[PDB]
């Protein structure tokens, strides 16, 4: 996807690879080369008036 | 009846008639008072005297004309029966609730007979005649 | 011997973190309060997958074996905890089920007060293991309480496992496709679950996606009376249809004067046609050939002729060309089958067989009047742009494949509308009444 | 499935709607071919009803109020324990003590405060429908151009809904020309508004507005409302401070000050109770009001389920947006719901056929959402038009429309703001302690038939009095209390008595 | 600027009809949006596939229009029911409902017709030039409390 | 930031009243929409031309 990757406080279990939101959108990931957890945000959008 | 169903109302017609009876018995025996607290009894010819002050006619006008006013009312309720007994088309508002719902369900059921561009309007024809890879497209 | 499974045997269905949320999932699960068999070993079926558990703090129970045979003839899983490691291979092992103390190979891998629990399943060609270990206070039945199992292993091996056995107290139950509602806490663990099919309250919890429900009345489901039996009603004909009189007719007609045979009052078997190696093409339009034996028809008409192999493509709805435009046409909504074969082994003659000739839907016309191709009123005289309407196919045994003779048969089906007269080989049942049944009247299911 | 709440019991009863009980255990249920609906051939009892076959509930010949409604006059409840089923009762029976000369007159009253909650506005929303349908994929966005104006009139529709929510809010609260503010002193004749007036320690909401705000609890974008919650609270503060210091006069012109005990004496004349009844009972009336406002604080402290209308607007907006987002995961018959799978697995000529299924399903899913939002906004607008009418007729006036501004004869009402809506505290006079009396339509004196100018004739059994109709207060009958029309003979039920001439 | 409610009724219906006409130019996935191109270029079995895309799109286009017109008609009916109530209460009577027939104490009102609507000229009494006074709830004379009638 | 109106402290006290000594007759205009433009669409002619 496209997004802003960020550091996070989320407590994944050792076998868990990525996290999902209430509506099943992916919103966190484990980095496979150093096993810390990143929090994912959409890149900003909105109407222009 | 193809997965269509009609659910009953919660209040049956004899329960609706018990409510209109209670409203009407409260109104006749107690005036407006049962709407603002507990019902307070008042004589009906004396309740009508207050209804006359409410329209700006002095209440002596009722008592001086009570038998005339009572006859004009009793005769007017006679004309309601003759009107409804003659003229069922007075209830056209209620009868259109029935007709609109019947037209809507008949159209929903008739649309099962349509092909929409498939081999048949009947789902069991397609499943009898065509093997799975071909049937899914229909 | 059997035991109640209680709320045992739930596992993390996917490798996804979720928190403070209720997730509805469908998977192969052990149903709540099912009967789990108990043992103190036999070969057992694997079915859709297994929940396995034991009372263990000793390694008296060393491991498991799995496969079709679980022995010699083909690849089979051996899994052993040898106290140094978990040891795995999928070899064609011939060794007996007693390697333990008295107390090819296409893949390989290496890695009481207590109960040890496992799930084994085999999906998408991969073999999966999940596990848990816990203290307990009863050996003689499974602990009533909740604890989710987490994955260990996920092998690419593709083996069609159908049986397994234990290697030397233990419990076995089978997974089934069910919907569960799983409670994830703030820290990513499953902490509770609802088996939705267990009872109407569990249906209500799963309908609301909630572990508590308020006072009220909730629609959870729909009800139907189900069919008690299956009824088949067909005409009582036993006469077989004379298809040999069509497909093995001595002389086939010309394409300009195509011949029609009516087929009637008989039991057909289209497998006798469709199984045959005799046909170079076999195509059906409003019906699939695999379904024909289930159907029944008011009439069947066989139309047949010989034609040039390259032109056989014109014998379909929506086509155009000389044979389609002047000799024979199917309607563009045609319901039926077209069959043909290369007939150079019979139809050809060394001078080119002069008997075979070409010039609305289901028309036929044998008129001999000259083509007046020119402006001339040709008045029965041939010449430049004045030609006899028929031309002959040059069918000789030396012809190249597109120029060879092919024999053609087209079967046209009159569907059930009036009472039918040509049926597939379906055996009629007795008739049942007032009960709900599945039924089939002449193909009307 | 009928449930007492899992808070209360795990027992249930099951209703098979329109089915006959002779079919039920011979079906998908119990002792026949059974897809998933596992066995309970009886749950404890089986009982046929006009609504359907009812399983696991106990039939009862009593008739309680309807706890859980089953249909066709049947209800269910949890009682001495088991689930029971019964024919519901409509209310307590009452034969009114009518006769042609008996009247009941109330000798005392209660001031009553009742709370009415009304929705006023939805959450505002807008969707970049190209970014919803196509996720910023270029191959999809080129196919979406073939559909023309659809993903443009969707935004025109949602823009009309969004602008209307700010109109709905302005029609209700902006009914005041000037921001009126309360005096420093609070000498309102012993009435105590401190729990509904603004709190300088607080936004600067009242104590009750703080309860109300506590109890209610992509390509898609959510827009801010035009008026902030602090602006909404300055309008409810101005409406309330005008109402307390000036009566109805701030609605008809410039606010004219009046003492609050004299404003309430006018509210008493408005319901037909003689104004000395307030000044003679002022401390009692003030205590009944102060006590009644205290019960509102307790009622709003006890449960959130009082505000179920406002919590429904919150819940419906969330449910609709969750469904619109979940529908991105659906196939609609396509090879995958992930748009980048289709573009990477297939050549263009196959990919365009598979992508147009996702475009078709997502475009249909978004048109379904916008249609449902247009229908829901029309319901919220009808509620905002009612709340705007209750502001003018109940808050800025004194309504004489029966049951419009709560039950009993209306005195006044006060607005408090709440999330997505408004709350009216309707204050009303309820008569409370009636006595029976004998009555007559007229009195005959020197042949003249006398009628009361205002009020009714009554007797305690030995003496005749004239009294006001809504509060028992007897006066001796005099030529200033009555008027004459004609002689005794015309009037049915006239009685002989003295009339005094002062 | 005052009659913007009645001018919006005209504009809403004009945009709806122009949107409905403009959608005839859309392909919906056909080779052309002009039906005679399909019928002249493609023979029948090929042509039906393309025409069914235009049928599906033009039918969805028209269902979208009629559904938005049904919702817009219900909105105008609520306004016509209010205008009918305003005529009975304000024009045929004198309404005591606060701010129903304009601001101030209502005296009377007059109907004037306007295209697609109605206009009420509401006549109201507005009080003016207030003065402050000392006031009392009651008066004591011979030991007895007097109140104004 | 928008202004909600002029701020005003009403001159309230337990014994002061204000009474209007004059009036103005006011005429106010209220506009209401009552009907749409009546339409019919022949869907065979719109869809198939
Ligand atoms: C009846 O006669 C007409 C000629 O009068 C036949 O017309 C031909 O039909 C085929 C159908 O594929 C066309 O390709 C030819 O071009 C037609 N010929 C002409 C000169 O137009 C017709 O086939 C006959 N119908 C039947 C039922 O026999
Ligand atoms: C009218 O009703 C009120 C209660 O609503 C009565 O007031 C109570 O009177 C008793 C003594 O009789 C006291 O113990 C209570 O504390 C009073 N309550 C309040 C709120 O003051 C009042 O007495 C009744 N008046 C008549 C004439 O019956
Ligand atoms: C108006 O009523 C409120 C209560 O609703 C009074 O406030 C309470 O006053 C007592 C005694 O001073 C305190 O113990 C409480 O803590 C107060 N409660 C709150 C929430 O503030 C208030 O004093 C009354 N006002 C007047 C002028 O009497
Ligand atoms: C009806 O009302 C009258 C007036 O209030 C009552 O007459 C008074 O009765 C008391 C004793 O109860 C005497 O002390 C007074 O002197 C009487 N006054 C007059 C003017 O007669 C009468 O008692 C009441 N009747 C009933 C049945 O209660
Ligand atoms: C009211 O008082 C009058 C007298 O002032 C009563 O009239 C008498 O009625 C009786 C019975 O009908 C007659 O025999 C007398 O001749 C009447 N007397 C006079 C002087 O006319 C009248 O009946 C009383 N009304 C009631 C309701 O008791
Ligand atoms: C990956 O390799 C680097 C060294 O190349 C090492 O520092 C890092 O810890 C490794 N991470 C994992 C998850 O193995
Ligand atoms: C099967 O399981 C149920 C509990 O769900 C139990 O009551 C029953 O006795 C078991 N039956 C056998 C044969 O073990
Ligand atoms: C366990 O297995 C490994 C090979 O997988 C072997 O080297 C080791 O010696 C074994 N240990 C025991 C105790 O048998
Ligand atoms: C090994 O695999 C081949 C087929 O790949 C098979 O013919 C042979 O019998 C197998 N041998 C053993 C010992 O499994
Ligand atoms: C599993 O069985 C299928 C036939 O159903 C076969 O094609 C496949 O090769 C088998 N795979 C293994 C590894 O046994
Ligand atoms: C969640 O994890 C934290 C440490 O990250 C721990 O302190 C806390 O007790 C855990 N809570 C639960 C409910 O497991
Ligand atoms: C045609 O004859 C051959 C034997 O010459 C036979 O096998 C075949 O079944 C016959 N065709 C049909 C349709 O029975
Ligand atoms: C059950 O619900 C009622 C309100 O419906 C509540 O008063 C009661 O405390 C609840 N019971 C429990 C165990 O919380
Ligand atoms: C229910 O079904 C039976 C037949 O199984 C029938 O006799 C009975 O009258 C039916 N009762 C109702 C109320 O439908
Ligand atoms: C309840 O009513 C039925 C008739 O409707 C009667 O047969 C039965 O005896 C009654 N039972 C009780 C306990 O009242
Ligand atoms: C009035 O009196 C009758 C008896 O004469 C009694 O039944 C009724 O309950 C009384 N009503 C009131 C309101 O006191
Ligand atoms: C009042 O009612 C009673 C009983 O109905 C009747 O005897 C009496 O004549 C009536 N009196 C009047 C004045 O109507
Ligand atoms: C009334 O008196 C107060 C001071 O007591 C003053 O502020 C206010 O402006 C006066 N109003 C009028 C209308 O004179
Ligand atoms: C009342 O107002 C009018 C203007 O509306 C003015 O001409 C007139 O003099 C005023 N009268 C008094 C007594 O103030």
């Amino acid at each position: 996807g496209t997004g802003v990757l960020t550091e996070s406080n989320k407590k994944f279990l050792p076998f868990q690879q990525f996290g999902r939101d209430i509506a099943d959108t992916t919103d966190a990931v484990r980095d496979p080369q150093t096993l810390e957890i990143l929090d994912i945000t959409p890149c900003s959008f909105g109407g222009v008036s | 009846f193809n997965g269509l169903t009609v659910l009953p109302p919660l209040l049956t017609d004899e329960m609706i008639a018990q409510y209109t009876s209670a409203l009407l018995a409260g109104t006749i025996t107690s005036g407006w008072t049962f709407g603002a607290g507990a019902a307070l009894q008042i004589p009906f010819a004396m309740q009508m005297a207050y209804r006359f002050n409410g329209i700006g006619v002095t209440q002596n006008v009722l008592y001086e004309n009570q038998k005339l006013i009572a006859n004009q009312f009793n005769s007017a309720i006679g004309k309601i029966q003759d009107s409804l007994s003659s003229t069922a088309s007075a209830l056209g508002k209620l009868q259109n609730v029935v007709n609109q719902n019947a037209q809507a369900l008949n159209t929903l059921v008739k649309q099962l007979s349509s092909n929409f561009g498939a081999i048949s309007s009947v789902l069991n024809d397609i499943l009898s005649r065509l093997d799975k890879v071909e049937a899914e497209v229909q | 011997a059997y035991t109640n499974s209680f709320t045992r045997g739930v596992y993390y269905p996917d490798k996804v973190f979720r928190s403070s949320v209720l997730h509805s999932t469908q998977d192969l699960f052990l149903p709540f309060f099912s009967n789990v068999t108990w043992f103190h070993n036999p070969v057992l079926p694997f079915n859709d997958g297994v929940y396995f558990a034991s009372t263990e703090k000793s390694n008296i129970i060393r491991g498991w074996i799995f496969g079709t045979t679980l022995d010699s003839k083909t690849q089979s899983l051996l899994i052993v905890n040898n106290a140094t490691n978990v040891v795995i291979k999928v070899c064609e092992f011939q060794f007996c089920n007693d390697p333990f103390l008295d107390v090819n190979c296409t893949f390989e891998y290496v890695s009481f007060k207590n109960l040890r629990e496992f799930v084994f399943k085999n999906i998408d060609g991969y073999f999966k293991i999940y596990s848990k270990h816990t203290p307990i206070n009863l050996v003689r039945d499974l602990p009533q309480g909740f604890s989710a199992l987490e994955p260990l292993v996920d092998l690419p091996i593709g083996i069609n496992i159908t049986r397994f056995q234990t290697l030397l107290a233990y419990y076995v139950g089978y997974l089934q496709p069910r919907t569960f509602l799983l409670k994830y806490n703030e820290n990513g663990t499953i902490t509770d679950a609802v088996d939705c099919a267990l009872d109407p309250l569990s249906e209500t919890k799963c309908t609301l996606k909630s572990f508590t429900v308020e006072k009220g009345i909730y629609q959870t489901s729909n009800f139907r009376v189900q069919p008690t039996e299956s009824i088949v009603r067909f005409p009582n004909i036993t006469n077989l249809c004379p298809f040999g009189e069509v497909f093995n007719a001595t002389r086939f007609a010309s394409v300009y004067a195509w011949n029609r045979k009516r087929i009637s009052n008989c039991v057909a078997d289209y497998s006798v046609l469709y199984n045959s190696a005799s046909f170079s093409t076999f195509k059906c339009y409003g019906v699939s050939p695999t379904k024909l034996n289930d159907l029944c028809f008011t009439n069947v008409y066989a139309d047949s002729f010989v034609i040039r192999g390259d032109e056989v493509r014109q014998i379909a709805p929506g086509q155009t060309g000389k044979i389609a435009d002047y000799n024979y046409k199917l309607p563009d909504d045609f319901t039926g089958c077209v069959i043909a074969w290369n007939s150079n082994n019979l139809d050809s003659k060394v001078g080119g067989n002069y008997n075979y000739r070409y010039r609305k839907p289901f028309e036929r016309d044998i008129s001999t009047e000259i083509y007046q191709a020119g402006s001339k009123p040709c008045n029965g005289v041939e010449g430049f742009n004045c030609y006899f309407p028929l031309q002959s196919y040059g069918f000789q045994p030396t012809n190249g494949v597109g120029y060879q003779p092919y024999r053609v048969v087209v079967l046209s089906f009159e569907l059930l509308h009036a009472p039918a007269t040509v049926c597939g080989p379906k055996k009629s049942t007795n008739l049942v009444k007032n009960k709900c049944v599945n039924f089939n009247f002449n193909g009307l299911t | 499935v009928i449930t007492p709440g899992t808070n209360t019991s795990n027992q249930v009863a099951v209703l098979y709607q329109g089915v006959n009980c002779t079919e039920v255990p011979v079906a998908i249920h119990a002792d026949q071919l059974t897809p998933t609906w596992r066995v309970y051939s009886t749950g404890s009892n089986v009982f046929q009803t006009r609504a359907g076959c009812l399983i696991g509930a106990e039939h009862v010949n009593n008739s309680y109020e309807c706890d859980i409604p089953i249909g066709a006059g049947i209800c269910a409840s949890y009682q001495t324990q088991s689930i029971i089923a019964y024919t519901m009762s409509l209310g307590a029976e009452n034969s009114v003590a009518y006769s042609n000369n008996s009247i009941a007159i109330p000798t005392n009253f209660t001031i009553s405060v009742t709370t009415e909650i009304l929705p006023v506005s939805m959450t505002k929303t807008s969707v970049d429908c190209t970014m919803y349908i196509c996720g910023d994929s270029t191959e999809c966005s080129n196919l979406l151009l073939q559909y023309g104006s659809f993903c443009t009139q969707l935004n025109r529709a949602l823009t009309g809904i969004a602008v209307e929510q700010d109109k709905n809010t302005q029609e209700v609260f902006a009914q005041v020309k000037q921001i009126y503010k309360t005096p420093p002193i609070k000498d309102f004749g012993g009435f105590n508004f401190s729990q509904i007036l603004p709190d300088p320690s607080k936004s600067k909401r009242s104590f009750i507005e703080d309860l109300l705000f506590n109890k209610v609890t992509n390509g898609l974008t959510v827009l801010p409302p035009l008026l902030t919650d602090e602006m909404i609270a300055q309008y409810t503060s101005a409406l309330l401070a005008g109402t307390i210091t000036s009566g109805w006069t701030f609605g008809a012109g410039a606010a004219l000050q009046i003492p609050f005990a004299m404003q309430m004496a006018y509210r008493f004349n408005g319901i037909g109770v003689t104004q000395n009844v307030l000044y003679e009972n002022q401390k009692l009336i003030a205590n009944q009001f102060n006590s009644a406002i205290g019960k509102i604080q307790d009622s709003l402290s006890s449960t959130a389920s009082a505000l179920g209308k406002l919590q429904n607007v919150v819940n419906q907006n969330a449910q609709a947006l969750n469904t619109l987002v979940k529908q991105l995961s659906s196939n609609f018959g396509a090879i995958s719901s992930v748009l980048n799978d289709i573009l990477s697995r297939l050549d263009k000529v196959e990919a365009e056929v598979q992508i147009d299924r996702l475009i078709t399903g997502r475009l249909q899913s978004l048109q379904t959402y916008v249609t449902q939002q247009l229908i829901r906004a029309a319901e919220i607008r009808a509620s905002a038009n009612l709340a705007a009418t209750k502001m003018s007729e109940c808050v800025l006036g004194q309504s004489k429309r029966v049951d419009f501004c709560g039950k009993g004869y209306h005195l006044m009402s006060f607005p408090q703001s709440a999330p997505h809506g408004v709350v009216f505290l309707h204050v009303t006079y309820v008569p409370a302690q009636e006595k029976n009396f004998t009555t007559a339509p007229a009195i005959c004196h020197d042949g003249k038939a006398h009628f009361p100018r205002e009020g009714v004739f009554v007797s305690n059994g030995t003496h005749w009095f004239v009294t006001q109709r809504n509060f028992y207060e007897p006066q001796i009958i005099t030529t200033d209390n009555t008027f004459v029309s004609g002689n005794c003979d015309v009037v049915i039920g006239i009685v002989n008595n003295t009339v005094y001439d002062p």
